[PDB]
């Protein structure tokens, strides 16, 4: 016989088929429960999300790092940059925004009940309109063709975090050395201040608001040198942001080099 | 050739065949010929291999390959993400030097198993004599004795070794110790007459490690070197192959199994994940992944934890160890081949029996006098005593009065030592005693009188005679008296008092005593005035007509604990085999006294004797015992030795020699047997070697014996063999329940890795956290079974067969694998479930998470709540993960050792707290992990996350369960035995 008869073979097989399906059930259940222990709409804990991360656009990564580089001249070199510039913003035109309304209260958009279509929480919208000069329009190479160019910079969102309201949290760009070759990275941001309107917040999360996109704030870089590497570092200012993480990097900043040949 | 046949040889022949003279010697030029020819009379050393190859062979072996292997792929690893200038992955080479140290450390762990790393024939050229006196080209001189060759004439005297293997030539008055032959260091006598077939046996024969205790002689080098037989006893004890130990063969056995499931589950999963869309280096890390997890790192480390913590135990009663893996082979022990003299025996001549008032007394022969005394009523038995007290020559050395008597030092030959010793115990003071009836007339013991006499005043002031005490052997004695005293009075010697005599003197020789007849006369003043000038050349006293007193008889007595110990051995399914040097009547007088031999129990000539039919007609399978001496033994085929085993379950092999107790324990062995060999004499060194166990005596070893041995007596205490067959059960039996706790979570290591593979959910389980759990958190209650206490009565079992009951056998395997470690996974991935879904990341977006998970270019990946996470942040998430799975584990854990303390009983009658160094185990376990969550930085350097109280709970009923479970399981063994629940789920 193989090892055992084969009554005995079929006898064992059949106990931990037995086992497993007990197990495997006992462990369907708990998973069950678990799920009805969920809240669809709160996630139950944030320890890992005490203060937002924040990314730009266009995200091109070297290697430890992003990494921009491009040729003024050559065209070619900043296409895909402006690309998938445009390409970003395609979700926040008018059209794409339609499931979101006009905010203004310019204070924290605060909902309890769903008077949204479909039991939503409504959503302020943002229109690339509202980036200016770095919107595609009318400079539809997002200001690299002049060398001056612009880079996105959005923060990530977390579910009821408010971000501090004395005013709106704004970004900062500047060197990460300040050279002594140059003066003080110049910047302008759209909005003005580079600001995140508090409408904006907080987050309620993808199922009560479907529609919810993250504001954006563009920064123009007009100081940068040519044919210079550099470093720029975007920080967010506000009461509940920090950006001091040494094992973090997009903790509350980010940082990236640059390079415009010329 | 090997064979010394020269005893057998005239002058002539020896001549001729050595080509030299028996008065004149060898020629100075032919000795230095035979000296280029045959090399040094000297015994080769055989060398074992260096120190460093016993280290590098122990870095090698199943688990120790797998390791080498995994940190192999994990510093390629390192290698290729570091030319790709990538940072993140140091892990890498972290894993690689853990990996490395746990196989250098491992390795550690099995060399210094064994203490000693001595050689033994540093002790046996210890027994060889550095000088030598030869007669060549009729010049005597004195030489080296390696200068010796083969043909050399040569001169011993009393007081120094033999030079070599001599046929003897001239003799006067020399008597040689043979000790290193025959375990017996009873003078013998040395002449040129051929006495014998065996030159083992023959007088005219002397040994090269031998002493020449008296006398002196001169004879033919007739074997030199290695050919000598203290050469080939020493070539027998070193050159016996390295046998494995039993345990060392379970231990191989287990890794065996596991190193095979290693690679089979690493080379499947490869297979799978090339299969399945990974590239050949991410599925080659994926199977140093697997090996890392199902492998146990910590395992064998353990092990020898556990071999340790009872090799102090047995240390604390005196028996010490030279190597772990002896501490438990006297458990798996089936049949004990035993020394008798001075292992079994005190090698210390004791007066045993007493003839007088014609009844045979027994005396009390234990060495603290623990025993059986005689009657000492008696007037006839004062009258034996004052004569064997006053015609004693023997002395205690001065200021002994600290030492018991039996161990004091005397000067004298063995019975008169003997004797004044039994004078020292019985009455006060001998040697007062003594000087209180003075000598006036002695006569010492000669070869021509043939006894010992001498003439003393009396005490009495009063009482003016003088009595004379004679000694001698028995019929000598009697064919000098004429009287006897028998019950108060003093009887002519008619015809029934000799024939009472004779039987009762031939009786103590039947028991393999010496005996010794004892009588007197009291001489009168009105012939003897108290003045008279006795002297010895005239023989002016009568030395005839004496008047009888008794017979005091003697032997090597049994070490008192040695009779227990030997039934004890037996109750435990261990059969005793008796294997001694000696003679074989007084081999099977001790096996009786000592139980090897049953009350009751015959052999082939005691039952032919009992009926008065011969030998040839006494059915063999009748005798329940047996006695083989050495030329008997030399007689048999292999298969007449077997048969003769499987006959007669109580067996003496008397008068054997050192390589036939080598072939007595072998026999044995082939048949089966795990054999165990207790002796204390160069002449056991063989069988010591051959024996997977050999237990030397501490004190009356000599160096040869101890050096063999695997552990050593260090008080004597023959009973401390009994101690080891417990320990050795009991280590077997915990050392199965510590495997299993070890074994049981290598499942919930590894298949968090499988599902991490073919389902891409985030990583469960880090390999860093695995080897805290392999090497930190779970080591001490693993070890803590070790004392779990026997749930049997183990000492009234019969020694374990070694080919069915092994440490991990399938069942063992199966259930701590495929039920309790699947539990434990299933807890370990409830609780990563439920912490990943309280942390945002709901179950189903775990399936196929895994790519954008562990992206450096995605820093805003959203989870089921949309949330929007950078790399840090999940990665922070992947080692929440593996701290909740860590915790899972931990918690089964705990039920995992209270379930593994019974493989049997239930935890309601032995209970939960009896041993108290596994609840300091566990009471650790948690505290340590406590430390690796809760410590600040605990995060950034071993990946390890403060986790939430709910998460600790979460798989605690999973732990319960475990328990239940397995209570159920043992109450159904118990229960129904017979079932099929027994026969499939007990291990
Ligand atoms: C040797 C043989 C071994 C055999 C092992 C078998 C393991 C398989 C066992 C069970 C399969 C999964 C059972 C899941 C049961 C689901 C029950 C259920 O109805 O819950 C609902 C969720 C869906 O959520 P929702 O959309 O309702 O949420 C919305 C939240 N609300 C409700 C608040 C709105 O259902 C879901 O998640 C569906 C997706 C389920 C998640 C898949 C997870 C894959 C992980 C597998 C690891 C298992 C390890 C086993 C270790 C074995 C050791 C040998
Ligand atoms: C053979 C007899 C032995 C087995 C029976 C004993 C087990 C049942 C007895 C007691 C269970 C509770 C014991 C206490 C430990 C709690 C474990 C736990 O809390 O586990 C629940 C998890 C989901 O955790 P949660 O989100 O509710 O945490 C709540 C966090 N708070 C409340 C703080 C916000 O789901 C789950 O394990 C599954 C829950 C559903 C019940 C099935 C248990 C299956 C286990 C086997
Ligand atoms: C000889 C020894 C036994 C060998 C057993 C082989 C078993 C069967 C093996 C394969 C059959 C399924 C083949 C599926 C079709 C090819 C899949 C494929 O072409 O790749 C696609 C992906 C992996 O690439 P990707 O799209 O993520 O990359 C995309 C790159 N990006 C992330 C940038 C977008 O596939 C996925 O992830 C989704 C597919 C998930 C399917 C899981 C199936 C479970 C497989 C094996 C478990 C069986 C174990 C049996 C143990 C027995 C031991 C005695
Ligand atoms: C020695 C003793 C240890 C025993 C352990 C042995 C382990 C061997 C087990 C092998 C089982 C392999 C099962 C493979 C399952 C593949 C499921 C799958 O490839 O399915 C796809 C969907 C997942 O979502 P997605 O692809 O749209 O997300 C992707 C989003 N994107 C496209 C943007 C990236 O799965 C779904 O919908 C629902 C599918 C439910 C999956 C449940 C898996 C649990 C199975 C076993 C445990
Ligand atoms: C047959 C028997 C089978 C059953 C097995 C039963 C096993 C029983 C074992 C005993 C277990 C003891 O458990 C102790 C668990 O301690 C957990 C402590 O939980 C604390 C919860 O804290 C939540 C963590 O919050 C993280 C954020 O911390 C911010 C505040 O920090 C202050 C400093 O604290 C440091 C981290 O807490
Ligand atoms: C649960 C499902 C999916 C798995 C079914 C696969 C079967 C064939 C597997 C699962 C568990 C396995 C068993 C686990 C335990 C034992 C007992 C051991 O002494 C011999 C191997 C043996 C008998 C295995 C044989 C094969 C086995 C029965
Ligand atoms: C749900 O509400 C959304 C508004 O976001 C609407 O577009 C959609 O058609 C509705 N779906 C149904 C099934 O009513
Ligand atoms: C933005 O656009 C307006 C209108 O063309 C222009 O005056 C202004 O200088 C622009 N800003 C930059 C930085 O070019
Ligand atoms: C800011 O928020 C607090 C909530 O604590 C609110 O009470 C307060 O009125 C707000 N103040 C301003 C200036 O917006
Ligand atoms: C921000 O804009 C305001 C006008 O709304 C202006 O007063 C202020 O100086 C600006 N800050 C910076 C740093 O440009
Ligand atoms: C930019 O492009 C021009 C024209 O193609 C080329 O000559 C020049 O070298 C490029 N810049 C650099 C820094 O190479
Ligand atoms: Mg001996
Ligand atoms: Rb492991
Ligand atoms: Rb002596
Ligand atoms: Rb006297
Ligand atoms: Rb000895
Ligand atoms: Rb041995
Ligand atoms: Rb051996």
């Amino acid at each position: 016989m193989l090892g055992r008869t084969l009554s005995r073979w079929v006898w064992i097989s059949l106990y931990y088929v037995a086992f497993y399906v007990v197990m495997s059930g006992i462990f369907a259940l708990c998973i069950y429960v678990l799920m009805r222990t969920i809240d669809p709409y709160t996630p139950d804990y944030q320890d890992q999300l005490k203060s937002p991360g924040v990314t730009l656009r266009p995200d091109v990564y070297g290697e430890k790092g992003l990494d921009i580089s491009y040729n003024v001249s050559d065209s070619t070199t900043w296409a895909g940059l402006a690309h998938t510039l445009h390409r970003f913003l395609a979700g926040y035109s008018p059209a794409a925004q339609e499931g979101s309304i006009n905010c203004t209260s310019e204070k924290y958009f605060f909902q309890e009940s769903f008077l949204a279509p479909n039991h939503t929480k409504f959503s302020c919208k943002f229109t690339a309109d509202m980036l200016q000069n770095c919107s595609g329009r009318p400079d539809p190479t997002f200001g690299f063709a002049e060398g001056k160019p612009c880079f996105i910079i959005k923060m990530n969102r977390i579910v009821k975090f408010l971000p501090g309201n004395s005013t709106a949290p704004r970004v900062d760009c500047a060197f990460l050395d300040q050279p002594r070759d140059g003066p003080p990275l110049q910047v302008e941001y759209f909005p003005a201040n580079g600001t995140y309107s508090l409408h904006y917040f907080p987050y309620y999360g993808k199922k009560a608001q479907p529609h919810y996109s993250n504001p954006l704030v563009a920064a123009k870089l007009l100081n940068v040198p040519r044919n210079r590497d550099v470093v720029i570092v975007c920080k967010i200012l506000a009461e509940h942001v920090s950006f001091d993480n040494p094992h973090d990097p997009y903790e509350g900043k980010v940082e990236f080099k640059l390079k415009i040949q010329k | 050739g090997m064979e010394i046949n020269d005893h057998q040889l005239s002058v002539a022949e020896l001549e001729q065949k050595y080509q030299t003279s028996a008065t004149k010697g060898l020629s100075a030029s032919l000795a230095a010929e035979l000296l280029l020819r045959d090399g040094p009379n000297a015994l080769r050393p055989p060398r074992g291999t260096p120190e460093y190859v016993k280290f590098a062979r122990q870095l090698a072996g199943g688990l120790q390959c797998l390791m080498w292997v995994a940190a192999a792929i994990c510093l390629i690893a390192f290698a290729i993400q570091a030319s790709e200038g990538d940072l993140t992955t140091d892990d890498n080479l972290y894993l690689a030097l853990a990996l490395i140290a746990v196989v250098v450390v491992t390795g550690c762990f099995g060399y210094y198993q064994e203490f000693k790393s001595t050689n033994i024939i540093a002790s046996f050229k210890n027994l060889v004599p550095q000088q030598a006196t030869v007669i060549r080209d009729g010049d005597k001189f004195q030489i080296n004795a390696d200068q010796l060759v083969v043909g050399d004439l040569v001169e011993m005297k009393g007081g120094d070794r033999v030079p070599a293997d001599i046929r003897i030539l001239q003799a006067q008055g020399c008597k040689v110790d043979n000790s290193s032959l025959t375990g017996e260091s009873e003078p013998q006598t040395r002449s040129p007459e051929c006495t014998h077939e065996s030159p083992l046996e023959t007088r005219n024969i002397a040994f090269f490690s031998t002493m020449c205790l008296e006398g002196t002689a001169q004879g033919l080098v007739v074997n030199t070197g290695d050919r000598t037989i203290i050469g080939r006893i020493a070539s027998l004890a070193s050159g016996v192959e390295n046998e494995k130990t039993p345990i060392a063969i379970e231990i191989e056995h287990f890794v065996d199994i596991i190193a095979g499931l290693a690679i089979l589950f690493g080379a499947t999963f490869f297979i799978v994940a090339m299969c399945i869309g990974y590239t050949f280096l991410r599925a080659m890390v994926f199977f140093m992944a697997i090996v890392v997890a199902y492998v146990p790192e910590g395992l064998l480390a353990t092990v020898t934890v556990c071999l340790s913590l009872t090799a102090k135990r047995l240390a604390s009663k005196n028996c010490v160890v030279k190597n772990l893996e002896a501490v438990e082979t006297l458990g798996s022990t089936s049949v004990i081949c035993s020394d008798k003299t001075g292992t079994l025996t005190q090698n210390r001549m004791t007066v045993s029996h007493l003839w007088f008032d014609n009844h045979i007394h027994s005396a009390d022969t234990t060495e603290d006098q623990s025993g059986q005394t005689f009657d000492q009523s008696s007037e006839t038995w004062r009258a034996l005593c004052r004569v064997l007290t006053l015609c004693n020559r023997a002395a205690f050395k001065s200021g002994q009065d600290a030492v018991p008597v039996p161990k004091r030092i005397v000067i004298g030959d063995a019975s008169e030592t003997a004797l004044l010793k039994f004078s020292e115990l019985t009455l006060g003071n001998a040697m007062g005693y003594r000087e209180r009836f003075p000598k006036v007339c002695e006569i010492p013991f000669n070869s021509t009188n043939k006894f010992q006499l001498s003439i003393h005043t009396l005490e009495d002031p009063r009482d003016p005679r003088h009595v004379l005490v004679m000694k001698g052997a028995p019929e000598r004695v009697l064919e000098r008296c004429s009287s006897i005293l028998i019950k108060g009075q003093e009887l002519p010697l008619d015809e029934q008092w000799r024939e009472a005599f004779q039987t009762a003197y031939l009786s103590l020789g039947g028991l393999g005593e010496r005996v010794l007849g004892f009588c007197q006369l009291y001489l009168s003043e009105k012939d003897y005035p108290p003045g008279y000038a006795f002297d010895v050349e005239a023989m002016n006293f009568p030395t005839s007509g004496l008047c009888f007193a008794g017979l005091v008889s003697m032997i090597d007595p049994p070490r008192a604990t040695v009779p227990d110990a030997v039934l004890k051995c037996r109750t435990a399914g261990i059969r005793v085999i008796m294997v001694t040097g000696d003679h074989p009547i007084t081999a099977k007088a001790i096996a009786a006294s000592v139980g090897i031999i049953s009350e009751g129990s015959e052999t082939v000539e005691d039952i032919a004797a009992r009926l008065r039919v011969p030998v040839d007609q006494v059915n063999r399978k009748d005798a329940r015992a047996c006695v083989i001496n050495g030329m008997q033994l030399k007689d048999m085929d292999p298969s007449e030795l077997v048969e003769a085993l499987r006959t007669h379950p109580e067996m003496v092999f008397a008068r054997t020699s050192p390589q036939q107790k080598l072939v007595i324990v072998e026999s044995c062995q082939r048949l089966g047997a795990i054999v165990a060999v207790t002796g204390d004499g160069v002449n056991d060194s063989p069988a010591l070697k051959k024996a997977d166990i050999g237990v030397a005596m501490g004190i009356a070893g000599s160096d040869a014996a101890k050096n063999a041995a695997d552990m050593i007596l260090l008080d004597d205490n023959f009973a401390s063999i009994v101690t080891g067959v417990e320990q050795g059960r009991l280590i077997f039996d915990n050392l199965k329940k510590s495997i299993a706790y070890t074994l049981t979570k290598n499942i919930p290591e590894l298949t968090p890795w499988l599902i991490y593979i073919t389902v891409s959910v985030p990583l469960p389980l880090g390999c860093i956290t695995i080897l805290f759990i392999e090497l930190c958190t779970d080591i001490f209650p693993s070890v803590s079974l070790a004392y779990e206490k026997a749930e049997s009565d183990i000492m009234h079992l019969r020694p374990r067969n070694p080919k069915r009951d092994r440490l991990v056998n399938e069942p063992l395997a199966a259930y701590s694998y495929f039920q309790i470690g699947a539990i434990q996974s299933f807890a370990g991935f409830t609780d990563y479930f439920t912490a990943m879904a309280q942390e945002g990341w709901f179950p189903l977006l775990c399936v196929g998470l895994r790519p954008q998970w562990e992206n450096h270019h995605l820093q805003d990946l959203q989870d089921s709540y949309g949330q929007e996470w950078t790399f840090g942040q999940r990665l922070y998430q992947q080692y929440t993960c593996y701290t909740v799975f860590f915790i899972s584990i931990e918690m089964c854990q705990i039920a995992d050792v209270l379930i593994r303390k019974t493989r049997r009983l239930s935890a309601f009658q032995q209970g939960f707290f009896r041993n108290r160094i596994l609840v300091i185990a566990i009471v650790f376990q948690v505290c340590i992990g406590c430390f690796l969550c809760y410590c600040p930085g605990m995060p950034n350097i071993f990946n390890f996350m403060p986790i939430r109280f709910q998460w600790w709970l979460v798989p605690m009923p999973f732990s319960l369960l475990i328990f239940v479970y397995d209570e159920i399981r043992k109450l159904g063994v118990r229960c129904c035995p017979g079932s099929w629940w027994d026969q499939e789920l007990y291990y």
